[PDB]
């Protein structure tokens, strides 16, 4: 009705080929799937051929050296749900040294229930860019795509589809060259989609072939039955593998086939959770009622043995193998290769073990910052140990800083010390905290207090700043005096500090930076005391380093010998957030003065130096400058004040045409404290009509040939005038050009021609200020007597 | 007193503690 | 920090409050 | 007169009453005297007391905040000369921040052996601004009167009689009771006593007899056996220039010190050897030592402890220490420059060491000039060095940049997981302890853990050179198990010298000297290596190659090392050369000077030089005037512990997923000129035109004889200055009279124009009137020779005609007078 | 080298024979 | 076990050959 | 484009050994 | 560290002088 195919037990395919040909008699694998070593295959074996069945596999797949395998669909077009009941190492799907796989050919497969993808070792993949991960991947457990292409270019995750951004690329999504992305909606992405795109019911899985409808899909969700997918099943019928139910006829013929064991794993069959379990969980014994797993009676504790004594976990695969078992004998190692973080999966998979009669060893943690994955273990009974005689072994940890709780949770330890070296990240306190609890009572143990404790904060006393003055250079502190029960372990403090612009400062791990790096340590000198006051009450620093306006977050921790107590392993202060007072609004930048019209100057500013305090207002202040005046002895022949809050241009208005100004820029957080002033000068460009002559030149002739000129200096003269170019002509003669001095003019009233030769003269000046030309004053005529 | 103590070498808060009064 | 002359005296009247200035 | 009482030694008078009045059973203060710390009294806890027997004091006296002093005539109203032989911020007498001080009380001070005086942040103390110093000191500037209430002439004076032979103030004084003592000119600035008399040479301050040597109350030059002498025979030597001291006297300083240890020098019984003289041992006699010797700074009580740097400063220029020293100093950036600095000079320490509870050091190699250690002061358990508390150290000193021996003491390597094993035992060899009859104690138990002391080396197998570039290959080397192998890092610097090693500079938190590059693992036998991205042509590099290994829970190396090696890359063209000017200083002298190439590319050859000739513009004559490297994504590169912790554990990862795999997969059985100038930044040339444009080009050259490769062409022009032969018409004025009254003025054009002419100013002035402009264009002058004047009227004319141009001016032709006729 | 693991290890052992297979589990 | 005796130590063709079957 | 390795960003060793012919 | 134009043609000299380049 679903599925189209028998279902097959899981197989494993390695070097022969001939086996494959069982995959096209049936399109159901119960259990998990494994291709590799398929050492004889050619190209033209994985592309003259192609099986049409395989719908779901309920465990993972596993393809590892297959050759010349170009594409998935080669093998499998139509796989659509992978249920995920057993992991592969933290996997449901592995890609391992393939050498060959040039693109993918999956594309009804959008929902993964448990685990993740393992592509590594891949120097020839393609389209990996295009898989819409986030659409499939709906669970993540330690996804890793190391070792391909995609980093470097083959084909360039291109392809001629939808092409929707939902993982941050802008490229079409697609499979195949002739195939495209499949896409449906997330809220219908749970529970799988039909081949149209669209929605489908909620007891369906994967791909289906009827929207919303459970009577035709091609997987189930909750239960296979019936050909249609349901919630439940009637109980005359027993579930099994999680996807289906079955008569009782199936599961005793399981019970018989097992009775005389001839298979190596195989249970005796029984039923619980109306299901056709191989072994009732622990807290159910295993009797014979109909196949019922019926309650226990007194104690039933499942000793589950395990292998080689002791056993490691870096992978959920190896901890589902032990769910169900309440007594454990032998040890384990924890090591956290990696990876995402474990620890719920890990409390979720192991809270349910309450007794071991071993050791336990951790190494490498690299996701267990806290302690959370045994709430039951109250009894170790040791009965295996290491040779040291240790029952618990801390090496090289670097992740754990916490430990399980001690009013909730319990554990007493019977035998064995509890090893722990190298452990920086781990306190002292939690420590001695268990020492005390498993008392291997109390008893000192053989731990080395100097290596634990060195990059963490392992505090346990406090201090509290008692005074606090706080200046733009001096910050002193104060905290309450604090000295351990032994008073010569005392060796001075640690006044932690270090820039912060707002409060984001979030305290510091516990270890020690210094020079340039963020949380500056700055050691201070021990008190000298007998905790009994001599002079003082209040230890602490007065640092003096400080610049004004500047907030540092400051807190102090304490160092102290070591010992064999609980306590004494140091105090810590809280933090403070100390800004400094504001006394100097700093030096304005680049003043920019600058004339855009003969009576506009536009001013320019960057702002101070170094920010201290709002500033209050801009100060600034300017008059009229005048010109140096040289040509009386030489001769070439308050302030105004204005006030703008949070401004960085200004612009004069007022000022006349030419002569030079000067202008201070000030800056100010107070209204008051101000600045050093900054200079700089400019001037307005010159009117060149303002220098005109105006007026016309008047001749006073005398017959001495002594005609004397009266003209007038310009309307408004530019600064002062240089000279006057009173250039004469005589028709029928060579021009001339008189240079007439500003001490002759203001001596004679401008000048008088002598020399000169009877006749019709014009006379053209033009009137030469400090900076910039006028303009040639009309010719004036004047016959000229003798 | 207190300059050929916090002059010569670096000061110190209990050095100032003890001649405050 | 070096604490001499005014600076010194800044310090000691700035630091200590339990106690008047004495130098 | 006479000293009345026995001498008694320095003291520092602190809260303490009793000590004051100790004062008055001394005469001589042989030391220093200082009055402070004084908290607990009040002016109601005082008194009033006349010390008789006192009269001087040896060294300075110090008054510092001292409550319940009113005035200066309650402690000494005797005192007459302070001599200061020691100095305190170079004053003998030193009164700082003392208050509730209204007035002085001073009668018989009138000298001053040496030093100055300091009187600053008095605000309350009057009487400081009458008091002459031409006879208590030698010069007005030795001492410093500043803040004081009488140095602004707001006190009140009043001084004895209307009988003081003194000369707001009136007289000079100290108090209302007291004053200041003025004498003739016939007297000497060694004193003079308030009678009004003079005092001999020999003397000091006040004397009992004018001008005799056998009576003063403290001679300047000596004093011995009862009478003023000039010299002291033996064994007296010559105390702070004012007595004699016997040797038995200068021994029982010695004896009672270890004040600083007395020495024995020239006679004298000084307290330190000046610099040049070895310490004669049992007789403390300074011979002169062999070569500059720096003074030795010995250890008080033997004992010197070192918290922070500023310490680390009371060391600078001594190379003998008397004593142990405890460096625990953290943090810091470069924290062993500042140390080598510190204590480089340090050639021996008498003492003990201790590298107990230390941070921010990579090296404990931060001394340069000691070989020997001789730790004579040995530690409880009879230990020598000392390393405790200490979680990183990657190194010890090694023996080709350092020397080291012990005589004395176990070794002690405590809690110093990083300190390889191999390192202790070179230092157990190369010591001795095991060969002068010692055992040492260790903590190897704890160490050798978290570092590299297996190692390997790796051989070169092929390496060429370019210009700006080096490429390097090694034999193929691969750790035992090839999963360790997580690719290379290697470390280069810039490294001139040739005893290169990686403790060179940092060794400091967050401070690095040595740059990195990453290369992956090599392919599968492919040479491992790695090309430069490009370098500084003739300059050398300390190279070498590390190899990261996957470490076990405590520690796991499969690590190699490369041998430093400094290839040097060949030379290419040189830069431009930097700051070309051509100056000039006259019309036929230009200096052209350059500063070498910013980027040498080897020893410079020689410098070439190209420069064409030029001339004066024509138009002037027709002219009339009347992501990348080089934005930076990182400027050092470490790898952070973040990144080597993920990479770690990724490989792990890895490695587990092979080996579960693995596990269950397998089962057993059922054309212009040229010049050369070489190693010169300077060039002369001499015999050029006046006003003339001459462009230099500039290059470098690094490679004369095999070929010429050689800088950039750079660029500069020089214009020569103009001689002045322009400033007047050059040549005599071609002109006739006519009676049309024209007169045509011909001349002719100077010898050279110096660039060009601007005009010609030519003045016609009937009888001497107004001197007159006309401008004679270039054009003009060319069409009509010069000028025209187009009639004139009759008059004796004369024409001053004057050259303008950028030549020069300031002088006319003389007038030439011609008389217009009609 | 001269060890076999991961890679080196198989590339090693298929070495050995690639026509008789492995043990089946 | 194969990783334990061919990883850790040397494998001889003989252990190889273990595998073949 | 080798410019993408190379330019905008840096070839290794082995990394220009796939641009030589 | 970033190679173009003529440092990169170099570089596949210096890199590859057993065998030709190409660019």
């Amino acid at each position: 009705h679903l599925y189209p195919g028998e279902v097959c037990p899981g197989m494993d395919i390695r070097n022969n080929l001939t086996r494959l040909h069982e995959l096209e008699n049936c399109s159901v694998i119960e259990g998990h799937l494994q291709i590799l070593l398929m050492f004889k295959t050619r190209p033209e074996d994985f592309r003259d051929l192609s099986f049409p069945k395989l719908i779901m596999i309920t465990d993972y797949l596993l393809l590892f050296r297959v050759y010349g395998l170009e594409s998935l669909k080669d093998l499998f077009p139509n796989l659509t749900v992978i249920r995920g009941s057993r992991l592969f190492f933290n996997y449901a799907l592995v890609i391992f040294e393939m050498v060959h796989l040039k693109e993918l050919g999956l594309y009804n497969l959008m929902n993964i229930t448990r685990g993740s993808v393992r592509i590594e070792k891949n120097n020839e993949l393609c389209y990996l860019a295009t898989i819409d991960w986030s659409r499939i991947l709906d669970s993540v457990e330690d996804n890793y795509i190391v070792l391909n292409k995609d980093d470097n270019e083959e084909c360039g995750d291109i392809c001629p589809c939808p092409a929707t951004v939902i993982n941050g690329q802008f490229v079409e999504r697609c499979w195949t060259h002739s195939h495209c992305q499949k896409v449906c909606p997330t809220i219908c992405k749970s529970h799988g989609c039909t081949a149209e795109g669209l929605c489908c019911h909620s007891e369906c899985l994967g791909n289906c072939s009827q929207p919303d409808d459970p009577t035709k899909c091609v997987a189930c969700r909750n239960f296979y039955l019936d050909g249609r997918c349901v919630e439940t099943c009637p109980p005359p019928y027993y579930h099994f593998q999680d996807w289906r139910c079955v008569n009782f006829s199936f599961c005793q013929d399981l019970h018989h086939k097992c009775k005389n064991s001839r298979r190596q794993g195989c249970h005796q069959y029984v039923i619980h959770n109306n299901k056709c379990i191989p072994e009732c969980p622990s807290g159910y014994t295993m009797n014979s009622s109909n196949l019922l797993c019926t309650p226990c009676l007194g104690p039933c504790p499942k000793v589950c043995h395990l292998l080689e004594g002791e056993k490691t976990i870096d992978s959920v695969t190896s901890a589902q193998e032990l769910r169900g078992c309440t007594v454990i004998n032998g040890s384990l190692i924890i090591n956290i290769r990696g990876g995402n973080n474990l620890a719920a999966e890990l409390e979720a998979n192991l809270g349910l073990i309450e007794e071991i009669s071993g050791y336990l060893k951790i190494r490498r943690s690299y996701a267990l910052v806290s302690l959370s994955f045994f709430r039951k273990l109250r009894l170790i009974r040791g009965e295996t140990l290491e040779i040291g005689n240790y029952s618990f072994y801390a090496l090289d940890n670097q992740n754990l800083r916490q430990l399980w709780d001690w009013s909730k949770h319990n554990l007493t330890i019977t035998q064995g010390k509890l090893f722990f070296h190298y452990n920086p990240k781990l306190c002292l306190s939690e420590i001695h905290k268990m020492e005390e609890v498993s008392g291997t009572r109390q008893e000192r143990n053989d731990i080395a207090l100097k290596t634990n404790g060195d990059q963490a904060s392992c505090e346990n006393e406090l201090l509290k700043f008692s005074y606090i003055r706080t200046s733009f250079d001096k910050i002193l502190l104060r905290w309450e005096p604090y000295w351990p029960p032994d008073f010569r372990d005392l060796l001075g403090f640690m006044l932690f500090y270090k820039e912060a612009p707002y409060q984001n400062v979030t305290e510091f791990d516990g270890q020690d930076a210094c020079g340039s790096n963020s949380w500056t340590v700055v050691d201070i000198d021990p008190p000298l005391r007998s905790n009994d006051p001599k002079s003082q009450n209040h230890p602490g620093w007065l640092m003096r380093g400080l610049k004004p306006w500047t907030q540092y977050a400051i807190f102090v921790k304490t160092l102290v010998t070591f010992s064999d107590e609980r306590r004494t392993y140091g105090a810590k202060s809280d933090i403070i957030y100390v800004q400094t007072d504001a006394t100097n609004p700093s030096v304005p930048l680049d003043p920019i003065s600058v004339s855009n019209s003969s009576s506009q100057i536009i001013l320019k500013w960057k702002p101070p130096s170094d920010p201290n305090g709002n500033i209050t207002h801009y100060l600034v202040f300017w008059e009229r400058q005048a010109e140096d005046s040289e040509l009386f002895e030489l001769d070439y022949c308050h302030r105004p004040f204005e006030k703008v809050v949070n401004k960085e241009s200004l612009v004069i208005s007022g000022l006349r045409h030419f002569t030079g100004y000067r202008i201070e820029l000030q800056a100010c957080n107070q209204d008051e404290r101000c600045s050093v002033a900054a200079y700089v000068s400019a001037r307005t460009m010159p009117e060149a009509k303002a220098d005109d002559i105006v007026g016309p030149v008047t001749h006073e002739i005398f017959e001495n040939n002594v005609v004397h000129l009266m003209w007038q200096e310009p309307k408004e003269p530019n600064g002062l005038i240089v000279l006057y170019e009173v250039s004469y002509r005589r028709y029928g003669d060579e021009e001339l050009h008189l240079c007439v001095s500003r001490k002759h003019f203001a001596l004679e009233r401008g000048c008088r021609l002598r020399g000169l030769s009877p006749g019709n003269y014009s006379v053209r000046i033009r009137a030469t200020s400090l900076a910039g030309n006028g303009s040639w004053t009309e010719p004036t005529y004047f016959y000229v007597t003798d | 007193g207190i300059v050929e103590q916090c002059c010569t070498s670096i000061c110190s808060l209990y050095q100032l503690e003890n001649y405050c009064n | 920090q070096h604490l001499c002359g005014s600076h010194l005296v800044e310090a000691l009247y700035l630091v200590c409050g339990e106690r008047g200035f004495f130098y």
